[PDB]
């Protein structure tokens, strides 16, 4: 996270971290339940092997990646991980809510802002953060985003962040949570997907649009 | 119409006539039919305090 602020203790409890064999983070995720983690399909190509850390380390049983994922455009950039051993909810470890689709479209996606979080780089050409960070990102008009983007923006993506202000998600945050607050309850709205650099002028953060996949998520969690 | 004005006063989900409120898994709709009440210590979407 470039800019933003460090999470207070207990403030960002749905955050998961994907770690390689040497316990180094390379991607984020979102806790959905005791057994399920939401992440980006592109994160599945970042390491040979990985596990999930919350707050405890958990091994993955099944990877359920979207059949339509494309490395070329990052369209359909969504996966669900089923864990081998259930997560124990506790201080700093709790799931984000899955909204109803219709309501999420009409009400959550129309809020002014959401919140992105992660352990990733604190500058495009910098180092990852030891402490968990969060950042409030304005939702960005779809036309504004298409105007800004060198690459295709599909119906499975949305844009959030700032035109010129130097705050954004970055390398190491991808796969992580974008949540929207509605009266003190935090709902899953996005997955950190891609960007042209980090916090660049005239560029926004691009996110997997979770509303497009709420049925797919329910099916995958059975 | 009615859900587009302060969410029909619902805490969480609103549907429409009349307003019908509902809640995410792990919550119970309150007696007033508007509020959403947790069932356990770690309901989804709440910061841990
Ligand atoms: C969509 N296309 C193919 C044109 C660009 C993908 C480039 N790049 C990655 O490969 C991923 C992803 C990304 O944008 C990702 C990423 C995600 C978000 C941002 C951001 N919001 N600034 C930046 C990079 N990188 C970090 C770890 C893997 C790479
Ligand atoms: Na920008």
């Amino acid at each position: 996270i470039v800019g933003g602020q460090e999470c207070k203790d207990g403030e960002c409890p749905w955050q998961a971290l994907l770690i390689n064999e040497e316990n180094e983070g390379f991607c984020g995720g979102t806790i959905l339940s005791e057994f399920y983690i939401l992440t980006a399909a592109h994160c599945l190509y970042q390491a040979k092997r990985f596990k999930v850390r919350v707050g405890a380390v958990h091994e993955v049983e099944v990877v359920i990646k979207h059949n339509r994922f494309t490395k070329e455009t990052y369209d359909f950039d969504i996966a669900v991980l089923r864990l081998k051993t259930p997560i124990t909810f506790r201080m700093n470890v709790a799931p984000a809510c899955l909204p109803e689709r219709d309501w999420a479209e009409s009400t959550l996606m129309t809020q002014k802002t959401g919140i992105v979080s992660g352990f990733g780089r604190t500058h495009e050409k910098g180092e990852q953060s030891t402490r968990l960070k969060m950042l409030e990102v304005p939702y960005v008009d779809r036309n504004s985003c298409k105007l800004s983007s060198s690459f295709i923006i599909t119906q499975n993506m949305f844009c959030a962040g700032y035109d010129t202000k130097q705050e954004d998600a970055c390398q190491g945050d991808s796969g992580g949570p974008h949540v929207t607050r509605f009266k003190d309850t935090y709902f899953v709205t996005g997955i950190v997907s891609w960007g042209e650099g980090c916090a660049r002028k005239g560029k926004y953060g691009i996110y997997t649009k979770v509303t497009a996949f709420l049925k797919w998520i329910d099916r995958s969690m059975k | 119409k009615l859900c587009s004005l302060d969410n029909g006063d619902c805490d969480q989900f609103c549907h429409e006539n009349s307003v019908v409120c509902s809640c995410a898994r792990g919550y119970t709709l309150a007696d007033n039919g508007k509020a959403c009440i947790p069932t356990g210590p770690y309901p989804c979407g709440k910061q841990t305090l």
